[PDB]
Formats: C-alpha cells, sequence, structure tokens
C-alpha cells in the first residue's frame, strides 16, 4: 500500500492552467 | 551521484504525499527529496525543495484537499508550485541530464551519495511513525478547517 | 421488511407486484379491485399485498454515508 | 502488510489504525468506527 499507481490518473500541468 | 536509479529513491510520488498532508515535521522530512514537478509538452524539470508555503487557493486532489504549495527551484529559476502537478513517473535519462546541466550551470554543489542514502531513510522511518503523541487533534483541526461541515452524516449534530 | 418473492401458501410470484399495487391504489382503484386487476384469485396470495408492511423505507432512511 | 483498515462511525471514511494507537478518525474526530468485510469466500446456498 505504498503507492498503488498502476501511468497514474492524468497529472495536470502548470502552464495548462 | 550520476545514476537515475539511485536518485529515484527519494522521489516523492503523488501517492505518498497524500499521507503527510497534515503531519508535523513536514519541513524537516520533505526538505531534501526531489519531485518530478510537471511544467508543460511532456517535458519535465526536477527541482530542489527549499521549504514549504501555503497558497491562498484551495484545490481538491482526488479525495483529500490541501492549500500547501511547494517552493521549488531549478538551479536559479524559482516560483510557487502545487502538489497536484507532481507526476508519478521516475527521472528519465534526458530529465536527469537536464537537471545535472542545470545544477552545473547554477553552481549549486550536487548532493552526496551518502547524503541521499541517509536522507531516504527519513521517509521510511516517518511512514511507520506511531501516532502516540497528540497530533491527531491538530490533523483533524487542519482538515475541518477547509472541509465544509454539512457533509454529511453529521447534519443533525451540526444543527444541535 | 421487503415484499416476499412468492406466496407462502400457494407459491405464485408476488415480489413483482408491489409497485404495480401501489400505482393502482394511487390512481383510483381500491384494494379489492387492484388485487384482481393484478391477478390474485386465491385469497392466500392477497394477504401478501393487503398485510405486507414496508419497513425497508425506514431502513433506508438511516443512510450510511451522505 | 495489513495496517488493519476501519470505517468511521458518522463520516464513513476509511482509516488506518495500527496497534498501540488511538481509535479516532483521520478527520472530524470520533471514537466509533467499524471494520470492513472479510476477504474470505462468503458463499451461501440460497436455501
Ligand atoms: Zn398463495
Ligand atoms: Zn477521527
Amino acid at each position: 500500500t505504498s503507492t498503488y499507481g498502476r501511468y497514474g490518473s492524468q497529472t495536470p500541468m502548470y502552464g495548462s492552467g | 551521484v550520476s545514476l537515475p536509479e539511485e536518485l529515484n529513491r527519494v522521489r516523492l510520488s503523488r501517492h505518498k504525499l497524500e499521507r503527510w498532508c497534515h503531519m508535523p515535521f513536514f519541513a524537516k522530512t520533505v526538505t531534501g527529496c526531489f519531485v518530478r514537478i510537471g511544467i508543460g509538452k511532456p517535458v519535465y524539470r526536477v527541482a530542489e525543495i527549499t521549504g514549504v508555503v501555503e497558497t491562498a487557493k484551495v484545490y481538491q486532489l482526488g479525495g483529500t484537499r490541501t492549500n500547501k504549495g511547494l517552493q521549488l527551484r531549478h538551479g536559479n529559476d524559482q516560483r510557487v508550485f502545487r502538489l497536484e502537478f507532481v507526476s508519478n513517473q521516475e527521472f528519465t535519462e534526458s530529465e536527469f541530464m537536464k537537471w545535472k546541466e542545470a545544477m552545473f550551470s547554477a553552481g549549486m554543489q550536487l548532493p552526496t551519495l551518502d547524503e541521499i542514502n541517509k536522507k531516504e531513510l527519513s521517509i521510511k522511518e516517518a511512514l511507520n511513525y506511531k501516532f502516540n503523541d497528540q497530533d491527531i487533534e491538530e490533523i483533524v483541526k487542519e482538515k475541518e478547517r477547509f472541509r465544509k461541515a454539512p457533509p454529511n452524516y453529521a447534519m443533525k449534530k451540526t444543527q444541535l | 421488511m421487503i415484499i416476499p418473492v412468492r406466496c407462502f401458501t400457494c407459491g405464485k410470484i408476488v415480489g413483482n407486484k408491489w409497485e404495480a399495487y401501489l400505482g393502482l391504489l394511487q390512481a383510483e382503484y381500491t384494494e379489492g379491485d387492484a388485487l384482481d386487476a393484478l391477478g390474485l384469485k386465491r385469497y392466500c396470495c392477497r394477504r401478501m399485498l393487503l398485510a405486507h408492511v414496508d419497513l425497508i423505507e425506514k431502513l433506508l432512511n438511516y443512510a450510511p454515508l451522505e | 502488510q495489513q495496517p488493519m483498515i476501519y470505517i468511521c462511525g458518522e463520516c464513513h471514511t476509511e482509516n488506518e489504525i495500527k496497534s498501540r494507537d488511538p481509535i479516532r478518525c483521520r478527520e472530524c474526530g470520533y471514537r466509533i468506527m467499524y471494520k470492513k468485510r472479510t476477504k474470505r469466500l462468503v458463499v451461501f446456498d440460497a436455501r
């Protein structure tokens, strides 16, 4: 249960905002 | 230090930072590791953790929600960041070389292998830290500070 | 607590008629008419609708989360 | 690696409570919490 990443969950960017 | 495999050990992923959103000794246990903060197209830039700051903008990260940023710095360029942009990918060879070049250009002496080896154990010993002191109160207080009250099964208690 | 699936005496399926029974009673049909409208000749099966208490509603009122 | 997970009383949120630790939720702060269903083969005979 350290990091159940399995990739990820769509990481947002800085400049995108 | 010149390998990415040994540098990825202290890489604070996005899943591990969710268990220290309100744990004390944050500035002492986090200041030292590296994160793969996303700039944005798929290029990344590793930066050093100088300290901790609280931003005036509140955002939700999956289940929990915090308003603490991360004062990072990549050689010379520094600015405010957030824990939601950090990615779970490891330091690739290109990003590793880019970080090395940035460090050599800025002049900041690269960390030592023994320093990284003795610092990586900090997260390990902090993960298995027993909550015997009186920190649960502060944790719940900091949580409820931002978590609105009505949600959800405590409506009657709130009304009373 | 919840409408049975069949009649204890006969065995006819009745769980698929509680909603139709409530709808027929709410429209205008009385119980004696809605029963034979659904199709419950034997009196042994009409009790499953005339006497069934619906406590699952009170049970759901105690929602766990949210 | 089973830290023993519990479910809060009123919040219905998951919490990781280890031995020699207080029984409280990560948020709000209650003193009630239930366990989670086992992972065994709960098999029944619709009889
Ligand atoms: Zn019958
Ligand atoms: Zn609690």
